[PDB]
């Protein structure tokens, strides 16, 4: 299991997120939603994917996160959660607000964050090789 | 008598700030008188008998006091610095002999763990911590999704005459996935300690309902102010009320009769909504049918609307009288159109689905997924173009317009006649 955390404390939590809506933190790579009244972080990690529908007057976002069976294209080798039978997972998250172009702006924010973690996982995954190496040390004398 | 007051306190997630008061007889929040809020100004007024235990934890606008109640119910008081803390332990200590908990929170940001059935929440448990808890009381409704899978739609707050704004961005669905051979279970015990429907009293019930759309087998049960449909993988719960509209129309097949329900607001299955719910019978089968009615309530309420037994007619009859009866909307029967084939309707394509448009009374109807309803004060004009044996009319309303390909040439005659004297402007280019 990859272990990743959004907080170790409650100080962490940005001071913006107070107004009772979605907010993005793209240092602690981690989205806070409004449940009941809480700043429930979820890290960028344990989210899947998303959707957005609009309503009337109102604006859906639905968000989506991995589970078992529900699974990724991750190999069997490295899981986004860790092993457990009898572990429940958040399958899924539907919040409504009636600022529909803020709201389109959050779901963007949120896919352009899940783009810049999957590119920086594939870029560590190539990194991963041998190739940390000494720097091409040059011929003192005249080269060939 | 010390009275303790903090201003700038908000219940129950409130847009508008409050003073929030203790006194011996319990707890008081009035709004600030500040803030035009179309709204009753009268106090919430909690009484210290009611009074169970309190929690202190981080909420969104600092931190929140969290009043459980004798009565199943949760009280949400935010906007309480750090430092309040100490005065609100030793006041609730002193004043109701309550011990105040300081609970923390999972920040982890993992979506698996633990659900625990309290009380008078749902909590989710990450690492031993609550991460999150839904009170029973904003969950509106709870249905099976699958094996595994358990959807609770919350009460999204709208206008009620009782509850102050909501300031933010709503929860109105949260999807669970309960791995083992398990799901069920909680289900059943979420539904228990929610208090939602009393076992199941239904006026009526029907088993083994083919809908074509959405695509599944259904059992209908009716009750005074509500219809529920029970699914395998899904149970919706429809009021009376936001059924708009009943069609009984028979299928061209003249082996089928479909019974059809606008809903409005839609019925949604995951992304996709229903609008409309297309139910599929057999014209030979037959339905003996008694009411779940005392013969008093009968008398004073469903007398001249409902027959106390049906005796053994055809499904789709009884079902489509029963409907009449409890959501007081019109039957819409086929109308006086007849087709050259002496049908009740045309068979048709609009765009890539197959399917049989209806010419009734006051409305075009054409009845396979996508469903479309377009009433004869909408259209503006009817276009018939040549693709040939076939013809296609495109029906031009004040929201787009609806091209019908591949309908026989025979039917043409017809069709424009009927149109004609509908007062619809047909025309032939």
């Amino acid at each position: 299991f990859k272990r990743y955390e959004s907080y170790v404390r409650e100080s962490q939590i940005p001071s913006k997120v107070k107004n009772l809506r979605i907010s993005i933190d793209p240092k602690a790579q981690t989205i806070i939603l409004p449940i009941c009244g809480r700043p429930v972080p979820f890290h960028i990690n344990s989210f899947k994917n998303g959707s957005k529908n609009e309503e009337g007057d109102y604006m859906y976002i639905r968000l989506n996160f991995n589970s078992p069976g529900m699974g990724s294209s991750v190999k069997k080798t490295e899981l986004p959660y860790e092993d457990g039978d009898d572990k429940e997972f958040v399958r899924s998250l539907t919040f409504r607000s009636t600022n529909k172009e803020r709201m389109s702006e959050v779901f963007k924010a949120i896919t352009e964050l899940k783009k810049t973690a999957v590119k920086r996982d594939q870029e560590r995954k190539t990194m991963e090789d041998v190739v940390a190496q000494a720097q091409l040390v040059e011929f003192k004398g005249r080269p060939k | 008598m010390s009275t303790v007051d903090f201003d700038t306190i908000f219940l129950n997630q409130s847009k508008a700030p409050g003073r929030f008061r203790i006194t011996s007889s319990g707890l008081g929040w009035k709004p600030s008188s500040q803030v035009p809020t179309k709204g009753k100004t009268d106090p919430f007024l909690l009484p210290s008998g009611d009074i169970l235990s309190v929690s202190w934890s981080r909420g969104y606008r600092g931190w929140e006091l969290r009043v459980y109640t004798r009565n199943d119910k949760v009280i949400m008081l935010d906007g309480f610095e750090q430092q309040d803390f100490q005065q609100l332990k030793n006041e609730i200590q002193r004043t109701f002999n309550v011990n105040l908990e300081h609970k923390e929170h999972s920040l982890r940001g993992w979506n698996w763990g633990k659900t625990q059935l309290t009380r008078a929440e749902l909590v989710f448990n990450v690492n031993n911590r609550p991460a999150w808890e839904i009170p029973y009381s904003e969950i509106s409704n709870s249905n099976l999704t699958g094996r595994h899978e358990i959807s609770m739609e919350l009460n999204p707050k709208t206008v009620d005459e009782n509850h102050y704004e909501t300031l933010g961005d709503e929860l109105v669905e949260v999807r669970l996935y309960v791995p083992g051979q398990k799901s069920q279970l909680f289900y059943e015990q979420l539904k228990d300690k929610a208090d939602f429907d009393t076992t199941s009293e239904a006026i009526v019930s029907f088993e083994d309902i083919l809908f074509l759309t959405p695509r599944g087998r259904f059992e209908i049960s009716m009750y005074a102010n509500n219809l529920r449909l029970r699914g395998q993988s899904y149970d919706y719960k429809i009021q009376n009320k936001n059924v708009l509209r009943i069609f009984s129309l028979p299928r061209l097949d003249d082996r089928h009769h479909l019974v059809i329900l606008q809903v409005d607001p839609p019925l949604r299955q995951g992304q996709t909504r229903y609008p409309f719910l297309v139910m599929q019978f057999d014209r030979n089968e037959e339905l003996e049918v008694e009411l779940n009615l005392s013969d008093e309530e009968y008398k004073s309420k469903y007398e001249g609307k409902l027959n106390r037994s049906y005796g053994t007619d055809s499904t789709y009859k009884i079902l489509s009288h029963c409907l009449r009866g409890l959501t007081e909307r019109r039957v819409i029967t086929p109308g006086s159109f007849q087709s050259q084939h002496m049908q009740p309707g045309v068979n048709c394509s609009l765009k890539a689905s197959e399917g049989q448009i209806y010419l009734l009374d006051k409305c075009l109807f054409f009845a396979t997924k996508p469903c479309v309803y377009l009433p004869y004060s909408g259209i503006i004009s009817v276009v018939t173009s040549r693709g040939s044996r076939t013809f296609d009319i495109e029906v031009q309303f004040s929201g787009g317009s609806h091209t019908f390909a591949n309908i026989n040439k025979d039917e043409q005659k017809p069709i424009e006649d009927f149109l004609k004297g509908q007062g619809v402007r047909v025309k032939n280019e």
